[PDB]
């Protein structure tokens, strides 16, 4: 049950590269694609993310996409850079100028067919493809505009497959250009329609975690990406390792998404330490439900959980885990909807991440995520009411009506979350 | 309390104790329902592809 | 001699089937390679164990069994495991991708494409029967395949084998052992569609098995292996009458005659005792009176409910080991004066008793201690309706908001099937109420 | 902390219990339909006992015993006493009673009938008569009316005694040390419902004791002054005997020992005393109210004995009947 991974644009490729570093290390794959692990658990489900080539070589089922060569040259020169299939680097030269229209309609449209050629070749050598995961940001041009164009084309060619994204949401605190709210608003509408699960990663929350909790005076994008790659490893654990769970992409979406448009998840991770100290189960459980450990800058106490997955990694007492999960649900009794019985799942995997004896990953489908879309909507409207910076988009053939519709659609999404928060 | 119907073999025995006395869809229809669901899936997919074509 | 065909559907059905056939082989002296030295008739026969096992000319005893699952990982363990040589490859059927915890996907989308293959493989087993009795069907309520494909299969079995009995062993969902959030939906949908096709169904609540493993086996965190080896003991005691010489419950029809006076109300409660830890250093053996008394303790039931607040329609006691009728009757006498046992007015207040002198077999290296005597009580009591009420309430909570319904409509199921199935369950709950 | 739900808004006792729980700071009240509670203060009718005790890792306790209605309905009580061998048709402390439908006992009542005053009543409507035909013309119970009650002086007036009994989850039987006499203000006339029915509403008067309620200290002092005996000796021994007999009779049917959820329940036993100082059981109430001045004490006792015993917090007012 193979998964095809796609990483698009600068953010998408830098976070994607770290993800492949982390899980190659977990599966025992060295920078040359040779396996040197010591546990058969590492190979049991290796084909979910890796093809097997002769010579005992494992090659990520990964497609690297960008409209300029720079970031993918850095990937190819990076650690584990030689592990990727050279044919799977698909790139242009023009760039997308942080412009959703260039990614979606002009520059990106010139390149998308060759990306689909690589997707098709990867899918054709799948015994039984589960679906796709895309890593990208929403605030630039290639990941945002060409990324969502890609999702639309993949849906057209594979309408019965699952599509997941790890989507980095822009924040003025960690911003490259002023047009990020435009690019994000245009993309969010695409994601509402064309993904089954979107992990919402807010650069504001990542920065605040690095500065306030990790005691990093000057966080870099690399520091932010350490947190993301750790979270992506934790959320895919149940696909990658022979869990008793027997989970695939569709089962995850069925259990997490009660209404088709409400599929935007707040992820979280624990521990986050500024260390050799042993973490007890009560500490792990308390931290993973703490707003300060969550990676969308939304307060869960401002909304209600529809569904929650909590994934524990390492050797620990299951009985202690259950006692803490019950205790934390008591402390948050007001914050779980009561019309979805038993909507908090506990999963456990024996293999711990590197450098930790135990950890926990949190995935919440919370109505508080509406705060994230409200922030974007506000920043969008402050500029759009004066039509500021629009010429960059109308110069690529877009009309103002398409902005009005995208804003209306996101405000609708906010209304739907509020509807179920008060149910 | 009366014991009745006591049967014995080399493997075991059985009996009854009384404490007190008292006081489909056809093949064609299944095929039809399966085909109706398939057609609804086909209609929903055709609406999707029309939407993507727009 | 009349053959029985076992059909195991989805992960729970298959893994429980593995545990059962392992135990059967130990009870009958069949080695994992299929050889059975005690069987002096080579290549055939009509002994009682032949109801469950056919024979090849080479002396191999082959289960009359089909394993079906929509993804291959569970059945692949059968194909490579200890008892791999026992089954013919045609008996192990796998698809490519599963039903994703979705009744509609198992019933309509994927079921439509594999049902004809499954029936062909069953027909091949049926063709080797001289007098097929019918089917024993193992499955979960909660899984997409166990709920959705099973109900499709039961419908087609009623078409293709109209005069044959069909018994179910059904795993009822409990959040303590990994459930999907939509398992109440799947359970109601499959019960509605299967109700008229099943003659007698034994529900096993994973919550009860889980708690028995915690309390009596002192297992902190029961695994599926722990659960299934206990379930297989109970299944074996229920089916022992079909596989050994005897006069009680000797064919599938007798289960209906003895346990089910009303067709829709066909869910007998199973209670089992004793369950004793094999790691227990010092253990005193329990008498006939003590194990019979334990049959009226909710803590030993396969479904947690309170029979004191229902009425009995029928009651069967199935003993294994050192038990003679005189002790059974003495124990029953004492129990009647001390327990709230109320029968419906149109049924006799009585018990059908079966004794098999062979004590229960335990898997070497298992968690269950060998005991000198054990008993399984099968009682049709209205108290089991509590399990339906619990499930219908969870269904109602979610369906009022239409939560997760789009996953089912997306597979071509109509929304009206939800309320149709729920209304059938409402009438079922009312039926129990009128009787009780 | 601990969690509870309230499903009977009309209960004075448990509104006070809920008040105390919240005032401990270690209990949180949830919405009525939240399944993740430790403690259910349930509705009087159709309480969903079948949904209790199935929440992973939650100890669940409810303030009603499933099956206790057998004791707390009039026809049920008659049937239980007649058909239970530990109580017997020869039961000496329960007035001769017959169940009559408008299983039926019309003929045996007519036989015994053939002092002949009976009272017809139901838990669903009260007629005291000396003639058999009038009662039948009027599920009901016909009970021998106690023609010679003990009459308080001055006033020549009837009364009944209410005892409060708490049965906890271990089936310990606790008799609250304070009972109430509910008196008639009118003089007793054996030759008008007000002098024959002691109910508070029917009387509501106040002339001899406030709200027609006399408590045990005054009643015991009266028994000493007028009859040279005590409340414990002449009456309370019989009351404790009757309470224990009733509750032990149904214990195997209702006990929650070895059940997946636990029950406790507060009961209201009502007694009559005749002029020979013999005590008669009249009825058992399954959802009693309390006397206004005793609410504080008994409700705190319920929290100490029935709730905190299962859910511990970070002299006894009860007599333990054993
Ligand atoms: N006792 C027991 N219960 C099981 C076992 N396997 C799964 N379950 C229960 O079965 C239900 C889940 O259904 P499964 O049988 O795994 O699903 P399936 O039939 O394979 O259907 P899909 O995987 O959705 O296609 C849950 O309630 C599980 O707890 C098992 O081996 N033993
Ligand atoms: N057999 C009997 N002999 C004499 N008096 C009787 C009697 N049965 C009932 N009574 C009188 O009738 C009054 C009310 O009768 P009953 O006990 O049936 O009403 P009730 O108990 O349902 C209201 P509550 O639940 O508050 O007690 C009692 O106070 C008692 O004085
Ligand atoms: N990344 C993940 C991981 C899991 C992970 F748990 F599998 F790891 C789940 C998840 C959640 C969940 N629930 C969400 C909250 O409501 C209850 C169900 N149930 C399940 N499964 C149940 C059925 O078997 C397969 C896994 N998985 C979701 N996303
Ligand atoms: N977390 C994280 N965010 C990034 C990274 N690089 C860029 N961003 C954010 O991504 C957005 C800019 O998009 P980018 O990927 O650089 O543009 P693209 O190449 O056109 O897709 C802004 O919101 C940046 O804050 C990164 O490496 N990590
Ligand atoms: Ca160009
Ligand atoms: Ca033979
Ligand atoms: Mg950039
Ligand atoms: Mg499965
Ligand atoms: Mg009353």
């Amino acid at each position: 049950r193979e998964i095809v991974h796609i990483q698009a644009g600068q953010c998408g490729n830098q976070i994607g590269a770290k993800f492949w570093e982390v899980i190659s290390d977990e599966h025992g794959i060295d920078p040359t694609g040779s396996y040197h692990g010591d546990s058969d658990l590492q190979l049991e489900r290796i084909n979910v993310y890796y093809n097997e080539a002769t010579g005992n070589k494992y090659v990520p089922r990964a497609i690297l996409v960008d409209l300029e060569p720079g970031t993918m040259d850095s990937v190819r020169s990076g650690p584990f850079g030689q592990i990727f299939r050279p044919d799977n680097f698909v790139f242009g030269q023009s760039g997308a100028g942080n412009n959703w229209a260039k990614g979606h309609y002009t520059e990106g449209a010139e390149l998308v067919d060759s990306v689909l050629d690589v997707v098709r070749k990867e899918s054709e050598s799948c015994d039984c493809l589960q679906g796709f995961q895309l890593t990208h940001s929403l605030g630039g041009g290639t990941g945002s505009g060409m990324g969502t164009l890609l999702i639309s084309k993949i849906r057209e060619e594979y309408p019965d497959r699952i599509m997941n994204t790890f989507s980095v949401m822009p924040s003025p605190k960690v911003s490259d250009t002023v047009v990020e709210p435009y690019n994000a608003t245009l993309s969010v509408h695409q994601l509402v329609e064309n993904t089954d699960e979107t992990y919402c990663i807010d650069n504001e929350a990542l920065y605040d975690i690095c500065f306030r909790t990790l005691k990093l005076t000057t966080p870099t994008y690399g520091d932010l990406n350490h947190l993301v790659s750790a979270t992506m490893s934790g959320v895919t654990t149940c696909l990658r390792f022979p869990g008793q769970l027997n989970a695939d992409l569709r089962k995850l979406a069925v259990n997490m998404v009660p209404f088709p448009r409400l599929h935007f998840f707040m992820p979280g991770f624990a521990p986050l330490t500024s260390q050799y100290r042993a973490l007890t189960v009560p500490e792990l459980t308390q931290q993973m439900f703490d707003s300060k450990n969550m990676m969308a800058a939304c307060d869960p106490r401002h909304g209600r959980y529809l569904t929650v997955a909590a994934i524990f990694r390492g050797r620990m007492s299951m009985k202690e885990v259950d006692e803490q999960m019950l205790n934390v649900q008591n402390k948050n009794s007001s914050y779980f909807v009561e019309w979805i019985p038993n909507n908090v799942k506990t999963a456990v995997c024996d293999i711990p991440p590197r450098g930790l004896k135990m950890s926990a990953t949190f995935i919440g489908n919370s109505t508080a995520i509406q705060e994230l879309f409200k922030r974007i909507s506000e920043q969008f409207t402050a500029m759009f009411r004066r039509k500021a910076f629009l010429h960059w988009y109308t110069g690529e053939g877009m009309d103002e009506m398409e902005f009005t519709e995208a804003e209306s659609n996101m405000n609708d999404l906010v209304s739907e979350y509020q509807q179920y928060q008060d149910a | 309390m009366e014991v009745i119907e006591l049967n014995k073999c080399t493997s075991g025995q059985s009996f009854e104790v009384i404490l007190k006395p008292p006081s489909d869809p056809s093949l064609e229809e299944i095929q039809k329902k399966l085909e109706a669901a398939e057609e609804r899936r086909k209609y929903q997919e055709a609406e999707l592809l029309k939407h993507l074509a727009e | 001699m009349r053959e029985c065909i076992s059909i195991h559907v989805g992960q729970a059905g298959v893994q429980i089937g593995n545990a059962c056939w392992e135990l059967y082989c130990l009870e009958h002296g069949i080695q994992p390679d299929g050889q059975m030295p005690s069987d002096k008739t080579i290549g055939g026969g009509d002994d009682s164990f032949n109801t469950f096992f056919s024979e090849t000319g080479a002396g191999k005893h082959v289960p009359r069994a089909v394993f079906v699952d929509l993804e291959p990982t569970v059945i692949d363990e059968v194909r490579t495991g200890t008892y791999r040589q026992l089954f013919h490859p045609e008996q192990l059927i796998t698809g490519k991708e599963d039903a994703a915890n979705n009744y509609a996907r198992g019933h309509y989308t994927i079921g439509k494409e594999i049902i004809d293959l499954v029936l062909d493989r069953i027909r091949k087993l049926a063709d080797q029967c001289t007098g097929l009795q019918g089917f024993l069907v193992f499955h979960s309520f909660g899984g997409g395949t166990g709920s959705g494909f099973t109900s499709l299969l039961m419908e087609r079995l009623s078409v293709d084998y109209g005069k044959k009995s069909k018994l179910e062993f059904s795993i009822y969902p409990a959040p303590q052992v990994s459930t999907a959030v939509v398992e109440p939906y799947n359970s109601i949908l499959t019960t509605h569609t299967t109700l008229e096709h099943s003659d007698c169904a034994f529900m096993v609540d994973n919550e009860a098995i889980y708690d028995i493993c915690r309390r009596n086996l002192d297992i902190e965190r029961p695994t599926y292996t722990n659960l299934n080896r206990l379930i297989s003991q109970i299944v074996s005691s229920i089916t022992a009458s079909l596989r050994f010489d005897g006069a009680l419950n000797v064919d599938l029809t007798e289960f209906q005659t003895n346990l089910v006076p009303y067709p829709r109300i066909h869910f007998p409660l199973a209670t089992y005792a004793p369950v004793i830890s094999a790691e227990k250093a010092y253990h005193e053996q329990l008498s006939v009176a003590e194990i019979t008394n334990a049959c009226f303790e909710p803590a030993n039931q396969m479904v947690k409910c309170d029979p004191r607040h229902g009425k009995y329609m029928a009651c069967c006691l199935l003993y294994r080991g050192d038990v003679v009728p005189k002790d059974v009757n003495a124990a029953i006498a004492t129990i009647k004066t001390k327990r709230s046992i109320q029968f419906v007015d149109w049924c006799p207040t009585g018990f059908k008793v079966g004794i098999n002198y062979q004590p229960p077999t335990v898997v070497p290296g298992g968690d269950l201690a060998k005991v000198q005597r054990a008993v399984c009580m099968l009682s049709n009591t209205t108290a089991i309706a509590e399990a339906w009420a619990r499930l219908d309430h969870k269904f109602d909570l979610m369906y009022a908001k239409r939560a997760f319904v789009h996953w089912y409509v997306g597979e071509g199921m109509e929304e009206g099937e939800f309320s149709e199935a729920r209304e059938d369950m409402a009438a079922l709950e009312k039926d129990y109420e009128e009787v009780g | 902390m601990y969690t509870f739900v309230v499903r009977d808004e009309n209960s004075s006792v448990y509104a006070e219990v809920s008040r105390l729980l919240l005032a401990t700071g270690q209990w949180k009240r949830l919405r009525k339909d939240n399944p993740r509670f430790n403690l259910m203060l349930g509705e009087r009718n159709r309480l969903p006992f079948g949904r209790l005790g199935h929440e992973p890792g939650l100890v669940q306790l409810v303030n009603y015993y499933r099956g206790a209605d057998k004791l707390c309905r009039k026809a049920s009580l008659v049937k239980l006493i007649k058909t239970s061998p530990e109580l017997s048709e020869s039961c000496t402390w329960f007035p001769e009673s017959y169940v009559i439908y408008p299983t039926d006992e019309r003929e045996v009542f007519l036989a015994a009938y053939n002092g002949n005053v009976w009272i017809a009543k139901s838990s669903a409507g009260i007629l005291i008569s000396s003639e058999a035909s009038e009662l039948l013309d009027f599920v009901h119970v016909i009970q021998k009316y106690l023609e010679k009650p003990l009459l308080l002086e001055p006033g020549h007036r009837k009364f009944d005694i209410r005892s409060w009994v708490l049965v906890d989850h271990l089936y310990n039987i606790y008799l609250y040390r304070e009972g109430v006499l509910r008196t008639s203000s009118e003089p007793y006339n054996s030759a008008d419902k007000t002098c024959h029915l002691t109910n508070h509403c029917i009387q509501k008067y106040g002339r001899y004791e406030e709200g027609n309620e006399m408590f045990f200290e005054e009643f015991n002092q009266y028994l000493m002054d007028a009859l040279n005996t005590t409340l414990e000796n002449s009456i309370l021994l019989q009351i404790k005997h009757i309470i224990r007999s009733c509750l032990m009779c149904i214990e195997p049917a209702i006990s929650t020992k070895h059940l997946h959820y636990q029950s406790f329940q507060l009961f209201g036993f009502d007694f009559m005393v005749d002029e020979e100082l013999k005590v008669w059981l009249i009825e058992v109430n399954g959802a009693p109210a309390c006397a206004q001045k005793l609410y504080a004490e008994l409700c705190q006792g319920i929290v100490d004995v029935a709730i905190s015993s299962v859910f511990p917090l970070a002299t006894s007012i009860f007599i333990k009947l054993h």
